[PDB]
């Protein structure tokens, strides 16, 4: 998704 | 011991592999606040959170939480305030905790879009003459002068409290050409940069911890922190060769998850402690040469 760094 | 360390990783080309066994034994502490369903809107990323005892809180009575985490190197005697780029709704929180806590320093590793991707909010004025007000937490905040230079800028900030009308000055340090999960340039410039950091005092342990962040405020923030520290107990212990970079970053890890993002990253913060050793041991002449080197103009 867009809310996730890793 | 840390460059004859060096040698053998990169010999055998074990970085990698280095790199994933501090992820294996790094800590793994409780983030049941970030976590909340009311703090959703306050998290940039929902895999990256502070853990709850050493995130910073916010000392307004209704909603403390930001993602922030305090990182208290006892050894050293530095503490550094790690936290996310601040959301368009966060901007607010972002000032109040530099206000609370009392910080003179922010250094800024990231850009407000890289790769096209919106990595970060406009928390800062970018113009004189047109200030901000944050209204949630009654704050100003106004441009005072920009030094720009090739590869990062320094800027003057005046924060203002509006409910008591006091001001500070707040220096911004924003390193222009680090990405996501890249290193800097060269050690050269690194270290220069680190070096303008601690020459301006933000660092002094008489003011509150600087805050440094990047996007998500582990990777890049990590890299420049860890660096830091590592150098800073090179001066301290009477054997500077002893300093573990490995141990110093585990230590770090108990207070903010994910510091150090790649195993390229690790093997940079080597060649900046080790090429920084130089300038702890003595050596006046090496600081000109990285800025000789940086390429600053
Ligand atoms: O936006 V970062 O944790 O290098």
């Amino acid at each position: 998704d867009a809310d996730e760094y890793l | 011991e840390m460059e004859k360390e060096f040698e053998q990783i990169d010999k055998s080309g074990s970085w990698a592999a280095i790199y994933q066994d501090i992820r294996h034994e790094a800590s793994d502490f409780p983030c049941r606040v970030a976590k909340l369903p009311k703090n959703k809107n306050r998290n940039r990323y929902r895999d990256v959170s502070p853990f709850d005892h050493s995130r910073i809180k916010l000392h307004q009575e209704d909603n403390d939480y930001i993602n922030a985490s305090l990182i208290k190197m006892e050894e050293a005697q530095r503490s550094y305030i790690l936290t996310q780029g601040p959301l368009p709704n966060t901007c607010g929180h972002f000032w109040e905790m530099v206000w609370e806590q009392k910080s003179r320093g922010v250094v800024m590793l990231n850009r407000v879009m890289e790769k096209g991707s919106l990595k970060c909010a406009q928390y800062w004025p970018q113009k004189e003459e047109k200030e901000m007000i944050f209204e949630d937490t009654n704050l100003k905040l106004t441009l005072i002068s920009e030094d720009i230079k090739s590869y990062y800028t320094v800027r003057q900030l005046e924060l203002e409290n509006l409910t008591t009308q006091e001001t500070r000055e707040i220096l911004h340090f924003h390193y222009t050409t680090w990405p996501d999960f890249g290193v800097p340039e060269s050690p050269a410039s690194f270290l220069n940069f680190l070096f303008k950091v601690r020459e301006s005092g933000s660092l002094s342990p008489e003011h509150g911890p600087v805050v440094v962040h990047c996007s998500a405020g582990i990777g890049r923030s990590g890299t420049f922190c860890l660096a830091d520290t590592c150098l800073l107990l090179m001066d301290k212990r009477k054997d500077p060769s002893s300093v573990d970079i490995k141990k110093v970053l585990l230590e770090m890890r108990k207070f903010r998850m994910g510091l150090i993002q790649t195993a390229d990253q690790l093997r940079f913060s080597y060649l900046a402690v080790i090429e920084g050793a130089k300038f702890i041991m003595g050596d006046s002449s090496v600081q000109d040469q990285w800025k000789e080197l940086s390429h600053e103009d």
